[PDB]
């Protein structure tokens, strides 16, 4: 079970962005997966969470800023940043959940991440 | 201010129960119609209480973290048995919810019955509070008890194919977890069928 | 009735006009807004 | 945002602990903090979850444990083949926040 | 006036309370049937629409307003811009009856040609959100379906429209401001 | 002054439904008169409750067959006016033209064999909340149903109850939907003696509470 994220390189100022984070051997049907980025010199943030019955919960600072898509079937998840800034410098994770997380439509970040006993996250 | 409810031969007291909500009406509307043609044989042996878990409530879940059980839920009961042994049958949801807590916490929480409930948006949410409900606090009632007519489209629908109302319990507050107060509360419904009639009987495997 | 203003009979039948509509021998929101506990609840000053 | 010290050392063969500092809305809203060592040029690792349980796959070396506003992880007989940066993932209120980060460097 | 509030017992507190006087409301703009008995643009319309509800637009008066209700009830007052002979069917009948000329058809008049059909479903009364199959609602709750060589406008009013069980009626979203700021008239 | 008629726009068209009378265009004509004509019948409805009609089956043939196998099921048929079995009779081809129609369906069954052969069957009506419709008449005994001996009186007349999730019930089964509209009628033979090679005649009319509305004119 790994997670493989394709990134684009240096993308424009004021342009969007497709990361693909591709499971491996992993349900996405009942399973949920973040994304989490680093800009460099600060601490981790929670872009964006799409659960297992493909509800998303965005950021609320990055929220119009961002879609995040999911697919079941071609088992691949989409992250999709518009209006790219010299502040969205950054390394993109993807992570895993250990349970199918919130199908709500929550509003939280991730809302998952550090939840309960039930769903903490998995290999990233 | 107690409330000692009952339904068949299984009662429910609380002792904190702040009111019993009527939702949308106070008495189920008209029994036999055009439909069924006078089939229907009111049945009380399903009016019964039956203890369902929910969702624990833990600080953790935020606004808007609602948990929704949908009514006919799996009954292993006499109830259950009803259902699957005729193909439509009508009742009263009265859906009882407690969460107990030790009252040094304080956390808002609304149950309500929805009809037809839906994926409801984060902002339908926040509107939520139109469909029948009850808040359920720690400092006041641990207890909330609903109780709701059943209302279809149909006089008598099929509960396998649809289910009219589903609970759905929302933390309105996340709760306030304090050394003297209880770490995490757990949230149990005692729903009970109430007014449960059926109709044309079905053939047993 | 609704957003009708003519100050006429309808020229045909309400059969015709509408779906007639039958009965099995209200307004729950209103009961509700109505029955509306107002004023105070303890003695005011 | 959950500070945490810039660089911790810890000598070999010597128990180390972490201390990851939260504020009430945070770390101190419940006992649900998840501990994540990224070893640089790699993916990160879930090392505690949920501020009580170590995660299936973990060394049972890392203790976790939280006081009040704070979530501290303790690392017991620390190897050097073991060092990496150490995050303390937890809730916020209405977005998850994680801390700043620690070098662990063994002497 | 501190009511208990976590018995959801609806306390409403006039201005009266403090030295005030509550005046006379006349709400008869905000009704449920003359909220209701305005048209609505239905969109898109193909030939053969099935004409039902809620494939109005979710923003717009009667849009919303009737998603606002599970369970809704009217007579409806058609108004169809068409280009041949218009034939609408009660909610039953198979597409091929579309054609046969015997059930109701409008021939082409010059203008938009304008029919009052009645509510034809089988149910008691209609909803707006159907839970579990027969998550989609169901066909039998469409009031009718209409057929022409093309359509190009449709327009749909429910009269002595009643609405039962309310729901989230979902204002327009607005953030980074305190007022919503549109361009007024 | 002339009264301003202020006419409508995109109403008043010409409607193949539309309720006003045309206008005359001939002078009054007094046409023969018939009074008290026989077999005249006002309602469609009354026409098909007052008299039966045959029920298509294997074959082709109204009458049921004596199993000459161990099976205890004649046969099983839709409650749909639209089905195969009731698509010969005459009160599924009025009915054909009504979008939707309720109240009880009255199905009469006369034996049709010689005295010394007796036989008994049981009709039962299974509600659409299983996949299938049993095999056997136990199984089926739990659904309304009624048993009738064969006797002095050869026709029994059962009358099948109409309970549905919707008040009325559209009479053609949608091609979309596999499962019929309402659920299976079956006829059963719980007990034949000396009864090989012997028919049992059914019949399907309208019942009191029987009723039809939403009239359309679809190919038929």
């Amino acid at each position: 079970v790994q997670l493989r994220e394709s990134g684009p390189s240096l993308v424009k100022p004021s342009q969007t962005l497709s990361l693909t984070c591709t499971v491996s051997g992993f349900s996405l049907s009942t399973y949920a997966v973040y994304w989490v980025r680093q800009a460099p010199g600060k601490a981790l943030e929670c872009l964006g969470s799409v659960s297992s019955g493909d509800y998303l919960t965005y950021n609320p600072a990055l929220k119009s800023r961002l879609t995040i898509t999911k697919d079941n079937s071609k088992s691949e998840v989409s992250l999709s940043v518009s209006t790219v800034t010299p502040e969205d410098t950054a390394t993109y994770y993807c992570a895993k959940s250990h349970s199918s997380g919130y199908n709500g439509w929550i509003d939280f970040g991730c809302y998952e991440f550090t939840g309960y006993g039930p769903r903490y996250v998995d290999a990233w | 201010r107690i409330l000692t409810t009952r339904n068949g031969h299984t009662t429910s007291t609380t002792q904190s129960s702040v009111g019993v909500t009527y939702g949308y009406s106070t008495g189920e509307d008209h029994v036999s119609g055009p439909n069924t043609s006078g089939l229907e044989t009111r049945v009380v042996q399903a009016e019964r209480f039956f203890k369902k878990h929910l969702f624990d409530w833990t600080t953790d879940k935020p606004f808007g973290h609602i948990e929704k059980l949908e009514l006919p839920t799996d009954h292993k009961g006499v109830y259950g048995q009803l259902v699957d042994s005729f193909a439509y049958m009508r009742n009263g949801w009265d859906v009882e919810v407690s969460a107990v807590g030790n009252q040094f916490n304080g956390g808002c929480l609304l149950v309500a019955m929805v009809p037809e409930f839906k994926e409801f948006t984060t902002r339908e949410k926040y509107q939520l509070t139109l469909f029948p409900h009850q808040f359920i606090s720690p400092r006041t009632n641990m207890t909330a008890h609903i109780t709701v007519p059943y209302l279809g489209v149909n006089r008598y629908d099929q509960y396998n194919k649809h289910k009219p109302w589903t609970l759905v319990v929302m933390v309105v507050s996340p709760l306030t977890t304090s050394s003297i107060g209880a770490s995490q509360i757990k949230v149990y419904t005692n729903i009970a069928p109430t007014h449960v009639h059926v109709a044309g009987e079905l053939p047993s495997k | 009735s609704g957003n009708t203003g003519s100050i006429i009979n309808n020229y045909y039948m309400q059969q015709y006009q509408n779906s007639m509509d039958t009965q099995l021998g209200n307004d729950w929101f209103s009961k509700l807004a109505s029955s509306a506990f107002t004023g105070l609840f303890g003695a005011l000053l | 945002v959950l500070t945490q010290p810039s660089s911790v050392s810890g000598s070999l063969g010597q128990r180390v602990s972490i201390t990851c500092s939260g504020s009430s809305s945070n770390v101190g809203l419940g006992n649900y903090v998840s501990w994540f060592q990224q070893i640089p040029g790699s993916a990160p690792r879930t090392l505690i979850y949920g501020a009580t349980n170590q995660a299936s796959g973990v060394p049972d070396r890392f203790s976790g444990s939280r006081s009040g506003n704070t979530a501290t992880l303790t690392i017991s007989s620390l190897q050097a083949e073991d060092e990496a940066n150490y995050f303390c993932a937890s809730p916020d209120s209405s977005q998850t926040i994680f801390g700043s980060g620690t070098t662990l460097t063994v002497l | 006036t501190t009511a208990t509030g976590e018995s959801a017992d609806p306390v409403t507190t006039t201005v009266e309370n403090y030295g005030g006087e509550t005046q006379v409301q006349r709400r008869h703009h905000t009704d449920v049937s003359f909220i209701m008995d305005r048209f609505v643009q239905i969109k898109p319309v193909s030939p053969t629409h099935v004409i039902d509800l809620m494939q109005t637009h979710q923003h717009g008066l009667v849009g919303a307003m009737l998603r606002a209700a599970t369970y809704y009830f009217s007579d409806l007052e058609i108004v169809v811009n068409h280009t041949g002979r218009l034939t609408w069917v009660p909610n039953g009948a198979p597409e091929a009856a579309l054609d046969n000329t015997s059930n109701p058809t409008a021939y082409h008049k010059a203008p938009f040609t304008r029919l009052a059909l009645p509510y034809t479903a089988p149910h008691r009364v209609l909803a707006t959100v159907y839970n579990g199959n027969s998550a989609q609602l169901p066909a039998s709750f469409n009031y009718g379906a209409i057929r022409a060589t093309e359509i190009q406008e449709l327009l749909v009013r429910m009269k002595r429209a009643e609405l039962y069980c309310p729901r989230p009626l979902l204002a327009v979203k607005v953030t980074s401001q305190d007022r919503h700021k549109q361009k007024i008239i | 002054g002339i009264v301003p008629v202020a006419c409508s726009d995109g109403y008043g068209g010409l409607v193949t439904t539309d309720p006003k009378t045309a206008d005359p265009a001939y002078g009054m004509v007094y046409n023969p008169p018939r009074t008290n004509y026989p077999g005249r019948f006002t309602n469609l409805l009354d026409v098909a409750e007052a008299c039966p009609t045959f029920l298509c089956f294997d074959d082709g043939k109204p009458y049921v067959v004596t199993r000459a196998d161990e099976q205890r099921l004649l046969a099983k048929f839709d409650l749909s006016l639209a089905a195969k079995h009731m698509s010969n009779t005459y009160l599924s081809g009025i009915a054909q033209y009504y979008a939707q129609y309720s109240g009880t369906i009255n199905l009469h069954f006369m034996f049709t064999g010689s005295t010394d052969s007796k036989a008994r069957y049981m009709v039962a009506y299974v509600p659409p909340g299983v996949t299938t419709p049993p095999d056997t008449p136990e199984r089926a005994a739990h659904c309304i149903h009624a048993e009738w001996d064969t006797g002095l009186n050869s026709k029994f007349t059962f009358s099948i109850p109409y309970v549905s999730a919707a008040d009325y019930a559209y009479t053609a089964s949608d091609v979309a939907d596999t499962t019929n509209v309402q659920g299976w009628v079956c006829i059963y033979q719980i007990t034949h003696g000396k009864a090989e090679q012997d028919t049992l005649v059914v019949s399907v009319s309208a019942g009191k509470d029987f009723e039809l509305r939403l009239p359309i004119d679809p190919r038929a």
